[PDB]
């Protein structure tokens, strides 16, 4: 009953589309049917079985219902019968008193700050229909001919009003609505079995913006004039958060605010004439661009005029102030009116910088503003242009990723099959070309590192007189070498990680030493990928810069271009060394810096590994008891303190100091300390939402931790060395058979273990290895890495998915009750040619590899349509199916470093999800494998003081409001228990985010101990004035009106 | 006499057809016993619409009490055949001289049939 379509089951093949609307119209009323449609398998000669008709009225629809239902319908000797449809044949509503036919439409925003609104461009005779079911409202504008759709959702629309443009206050006679986003544009392009009723014989291709002053996209408000209307109001209150009052309007001739060129939303640098500050100037349009302050109400003279000359300081943070406001503020003269070095230090300390960050939008583009983030090696040796760094990211108007319907839309001309670009594909060619100008400067492209390749941002920065975009490229290296086109983006951002500065070492001191190389059944098998050798005397003195205490035996490092993971040895000569197969590009510079050193991270058990791991013998039952003791020791965390310490010192950090974590071990009862108990709760509520969305297994015996190679040459093919830390369950009981205690901290391993990555689809991963325990190993003293031998039929990183020694993480575990009979050899890891070209690079290329990557992007799909064919067909991970998706997704994974798309098929499509995942919209089925008996299960178990404190809270709800934080535990926690439309589809975003607001909040508890530092300086003083905030914020009398916080005083 | 009798509801058609001049194949489904039977019908000499409810009995003989190979006056579409099939939630194949029947229903309902028999179809539109 939601729709209007009906699908006939049967008809006659001879019939055409005329004579079954004849028929329809003789047994039902007159023109009763509005669209008819007979798929055909051929182009127009060969219909279809069945054929799907719409009506225009839902009776008529019930009518032809109960006439099917009664088999009162034949047509040439054939009983039709009537079934519901899926989708409609037209998206047009079954009210006619919806669709608004020559309406006048005009756009604006609310310019002033009384009841007063500026029309930019206005259109007459609109089409608007309104679609309570998509929940959308189209709005079909004829402009030059070709007709365009524009289209808001109801999630769009923020507050909706109703006005009057006759002048009377007891007639309705307009419209508005606020967006808080950018609306979709569309354009129309350019019969025998398809009635249609009128000329809907085309399709729609998103578009930009088609006006030519361009008034749409810098228009946050519609308009929309219409006649006076009796139960207009009741249409018009089906709409989300409608107000039930009376407004009135008047008209303001803002056609001067006109913008020609691509980014709309910015205002004008020549109506300014001055000296104006570009800070200010930038916090202003950052300002403008979100709902707060209309364009108009900041492009006053009397702003300016004011905001000229001020303290800069004080301007910052009544800026910030008033761009921390709740609601949209009308008039900023009179708030503002009302309201009244360290840069370097913190790169040195702990690289923290304000990066510019830009949201580019088919529509408009929005700047976020200067957002503390972790600094990367580019600003070190450039940090006097911290403002002149921008990141810019291409999103649609919901700030989600682009589709691949929106970028180059395939269409049939000729004898095979062309994609033709649409204006989007143009428009960001555009903005990558030109650039970015605001105001008194224009943002070049520099380069994109190989995360933000997969996120569609960009690094973008300022040219200037001193140093320019082409300055910065060459002084990164020389790149004219690199012949490929993806190669030579790689290259030229891999030099964009985060790092910890080190000393300088000149080109002088450098080994050659030659690499192993072994060539069996005819395939290249290298054993030295990115393998290195280290010293000592390196060690010690890398180590002391980033306050590390145990010496690990192997961490990641990267310099000059150069990258992979070095070893310790004790026969070492000098204090570095360097092998063949590891340069990348040739650099100007050598500096040392370093990412990862050691994490001796408990092991977790992801949905793949135990999708793998469901064909070799293991059952349900060990899987199921596991889910039960975790969810009865995650159970009893709460009310026993024992436990909790237990389960801090095993989930997450072997060795990790912190205030909860002191506090676990020896504390008061889980009813008391309130600021305690509630993280714990919030914490399990964390964990048991990670467990709804994905599997991940707490399994103690296990660890992720990298691998490297020594050089002695006597491990054999399937022979290595396992060793790692001690936690609290091995300290406890290190009593056991396949547990060797070497040491007090090391233990052992002797019991058979897998190596296991992330990304993983074929069965043949599962490699057996022996470890075993020689004196000879133990002398050269690793840790926190294991050792793979140096010769063999195949290296080890190649059967484990084909990677190799770049510092990558590695699921290793000494468990005992796995199945090793069943062996399968690895898939082959041999990828495509690479495509080298004939000439240099001119900057126009890449360009459009990077535009092209959001097409063709299927990385993230194959991975589901695994999941789900494995679930679905039993014996998984067996049939070809799975074979040929594990070589899709290793040719998309080989996207990122050769130009060769991964070609997902259509028939592949699951077009079925089962109820552990998040699309609600999509078809759920119940699944019967083991992923759905855990998820049954966890169902099943789900069912001076002062100033200071006035300060902190201040600062503490500033932050809360500006990342749109409610409570103090989800800015805290970094963990938000809502989500946005973008930010629940994604997680690499989100948890970019949390990193973000997790440095903020690290900054700010910094700022904090020098504050309680520089108070006091005397230490039994220190300590009494601790303890005396200890009870001034326990004390529930000194509590003011306002929300006081209890967080302040917990700093240890 | 009679071994299985239950009403039967009609669900679909194979030929949907009215005046097709060829033999129809009904899907039908028992009522309070979950039983799928398929049967081919002749329409123009016994109409069977979508909807209709007509009951259904097997027999071994249409005579009373014994003498087996006066039922006739109750019901209106008595056919002939025999039990060939009887492997499989149990199901029966019995052909009436080429038109194929397949009584799909629960192994509890359907224990008195052995194999290669014969046995007569009863069957009445109420």
């Amino acid at each position: 009953t939601n729709r209007s379509t009906v699908k006939i089951s049967n008809v006659p093949q001879t019939i055409v589309a005329d004579e079954l609307l004849r028929f329809l119209e003789l047994h039902l009323g007159e023109d009763t049917v509005f669209a008819l449609e007979i798929p055909t398998t051929r182009d127009n000669w060969k219909p279809r079985d069945f054929a799907r008709v719409q009506f225009t009225t839902l009776e008529v629809k019930s009518r032809a219902q109960l006439l099917s239902s009664q088999s009162k319908l034949l047509f040439k000797t054939h009983n039709l019968r009537l079934s519901e449809a899926y989708d409609d044949i037209i998206p047009r509503p079954v009210d006619p008193r919806k669709r608004l036919d020559d309406i006048v439409l005009t756009v604006g925003f609310p310019e002033s700050d009384e009841k007063r609104f500026c029309a930019l461009e206005k259109w007459d005779g609109v089409r608007c229909w309104i679609l309570t079911e998509k929940r959308r409202v189209e709005f079909w504008v004829w402009e030059s001919g070709d007709c365009y759709k524009i289209e808001v959702r109801f999630e769009d629309i923020i507050e909706t009003l109703s006005c009057c443009v006759n002048g009377d206050a007891s007639e309705i006679d307009a419209f508005l609505l606020k967006l808080k986003y950018g609306p979709k544009v569309f354009k129309r392009v350019t019969d025998r079995y398809r009635f249609c009723k009128e000329d809907f014989d085309f399709m729609w291709i998103r578009t930009t913006d088609f006006s030519g002053s361009k008034s749409i996209g810098t228009s946050t408000c519609f308009c929309l004039e219409v006649h006076n209307g009796s139960t207009m109001l009741d249409i018009f209150s089906g709409l989300p958060y409608y107000r039930e009052d009376t407004l009135s309007l008047t008209y303001v001739d803002g056609k001067t605010f006109a913008s020609a060129a691509q980014i709309v939303p910015l205002l004008n640098a020549a109506i300014l004439g001055l000296e104006f500050p570009y800070e200010i100037l930038f916090q202003l349009n950052a300002l403008v661009h979100a709902q707060k302050i209309s364009l108009f109400a900041a492009s006053d003279m009397e702003l300016i005029k004011i905001l000229r000359g001020m303290s800069l300081e004080t301007a910052l943070v009544i800026l910030k102030k008033l761009h921390q406001q709740s609601s949209i503020c009308y008039d900023p003269v009179f708030f503002v009116k009302t309201q009244m070095a360290s840069a370097y230090k913190r790169l040195t300390e702990q690289n923290i910088m304000s990066c510019q960050r830009a949201y580019v939008t088919p529509s408009k583009i929005y700047l976020l503003g200067p957002e503390l983030e972790t600094a990367n090696y580019v600003v070190k040796n450039f940090a006097e242009h911290v403002s002149d760094f921008m990141r810019v990211t291409f999103v649609e108007e919901d700030w989600s990723k682009l589709p691949a319907n929106a970028l180059s839309v395939n269409s049939k001309e000729g004898y095979f099959v062309k994609p033709s670009r649409t204006n989007i594909y143009n428009r960001v060619l555009s903005i990558l070309g030109e650039g970015i100008t605001v105001g008194p400067k224009r943002f070049e492209f520099l380069a994109f590192s190989a995360s933000q390749l997969r996120g569609n941002s960009v690094w973008m920065f300022a040219s200037n007189e001193k140093v320019k975009a082409e300055d910065i490229r060459e002084w990164m290296g020389c790149f004219r070498k690199i012949r490929s086109i993806s190669k030579c983006a790689a290259r030229m951002g891999q030099l964009f990680s985060a790092s910890r500065q080190t000393l300088i070492v000149r080109a002088q001191d450098v080994e050659q030493i030659p690499d192993i190389e072994v060539t069996t059944d005819g395939a290249d098998y290298c054993f030295s990928d990115g393998i290195g050798k280290i010293s000592l005397a390196f060690a010690k003195q890398v180590a002391q810069k980033c306050g590390l205490s145990h010496v690990p035996s192997a961490f990641q490092i990267r310099y000059g271009g150069y990258k992979g993971v070095i070893a310790v040895d004790r026969s070492s000569f000098r204090k570095l060394s360097l092998r063949d197969s590891m340069l990348k590009f040739d650099s100007n510079n050598r500096m040392l810096n370093v990412t990862r050193w050691t994490e001796s991270m408990p092991c977790f058990l992801n949905r793949e590994i135990i999708c793998l791991l469901s064909t070799l013998g293991i059952e349900d039952a060990m899987f199921e008891a596991m889910q039960a003791v975790h969810l009865s020791m995650l159970g009893n965390m709460l009310e026993d303190r024992d436990a909790a310490l237990n389960v801090l010192q095993k989930l997450s950090g072997e060795n990790s100091k912190n205030l909860l974590v002191k506090m676990l071990l020896q504390g008061y009862a889980p009813s008391s300390e309130p600021y305690l108990s509630m993280m714990l709760r919030v914490h399990h509520e964390s964990q048991l939402s990670e467990l709804k969305s994905r599997c991940r297994i707490l399994v103690p015996k296990g660890r992720i931790l990298i691998g490297c190679m020594d050089e002695m040459g006597i491990l054999e093919y399937g022979q290595v060395y396992v060793r790692v830390t001690l936690t609290k369950a091995e300290l406890k009981s290190r009593d056991q058979s396949y547990f060797r205690k070497i040491d007090e901290e090391t233990s052992v391993v002797i019991g058979k273990v897998v190596v296991t990555k992330n990304p993983c689809l074929h069965p043949g991963d599962i490699r057996v290895l022996d470890a075993i325990y020689e004196v000879h190993f133990e002398e050269k003293g690793y840790l926190d890495c294991i050792i793979f031998p140096q010769k063999g039929e195949r290296p080890h990183p190649n059967e484990c998915s084909g990677g190799d020694l770049d510092g990558d993480q590695f699921f290793v575990s000494w468990d005992e009750k796995i199945i090793p009979s069943e062996m399968d050899p690895p898939m082959d890891y041999a990828g495509s040619r690479p495509r080298l070209m004939d000439h240099d690079v001119t900057l126009e290329e890449i360009h459009k590899f990077f535009v092209d990557y959001m097409i063709s992007d299927t990385l993230g799909v194959i991975s589901t349509a695994h999941l789900v064919h494995a679930d679905r067909d039993p014996e998984k991970a067996r049939s070809q199916k799975c074979l040929e998706l594990a070589n899709l997704h290793s040719r998309a994974v080989d996207f990122a470093k050769t130009g060769a798309p991964a070609e997902m098929p259509y028939a592949l499509k699951p077009r079925e999800f089962p109820d552990f995942l998040e699309r609600f919209e999509k078809p759920t089925y119940i699944s019967e494998s083991v992923f759905g008996k855990l998820y049954r299960a966890v169902k099943s178990s789900l069912a001076t003081a002062k100033a200071h404190r006035d300060m902190y809270g201040e600062k503490l709800t500033s932050l809360m409001i500006y990342y749109g934080a409610a409570n103090e535990e989800e800015i805290l926690t970094g963990i938000l228990k809502t989500k946005e439309m973008y930010l629940a589809r994604d997680n690499r975003r989100y948890g970019d985010m949390k990193d973000r607001i997790t440095l903020s909040v690290k900054d700010l508890h910094k700022e904090a101990m020098g504050w309680f530092e520089k108070s006091c300086e005397d230490e039994q003083q220190k300590k009494k004035l601790a303890s005396a905030w200890y009870y001034v914020t326990y004390n529930p009398n000194h509590r003011d009106e306002k929300l006081t916080f209890l967080s302040f005083p917990w700093i240890v | 006499i009679i071994m299985f009798e239950d009403i039967f509801v009609v669900d679909k058609l194979d030929p949907d057809g009215k005046k097709f001049d060829k033999v129809t194949r009904v899907e039908a489904r028992s009522h309070n016993l979950e039983m799928f039977m398929h049967l081919d019908v002749n329409t123009e000499v016994y109409p069977l619409a979508v909807g209709d409810k007509f009951t259904l009995a097997m027999a071994p003989t249409l005579n009373l009490d014994g003498t087996p190979d006066t039922l006739a006056d109750k019901y209106e579409y008595i056919m002939h055949g025999k039990l060939y099939k009887i492997s499989e939630k149990a199901e029966l194949y019995v052909s009436f001289g080429g038109l194929l029947m397949l009584l799909q229903g629960d192994p509890a309902h359907i224990s008195h049939f052995e194999l290669d028999q014969r046995l007569f179809l009863l069957m009445r539109k109420l």
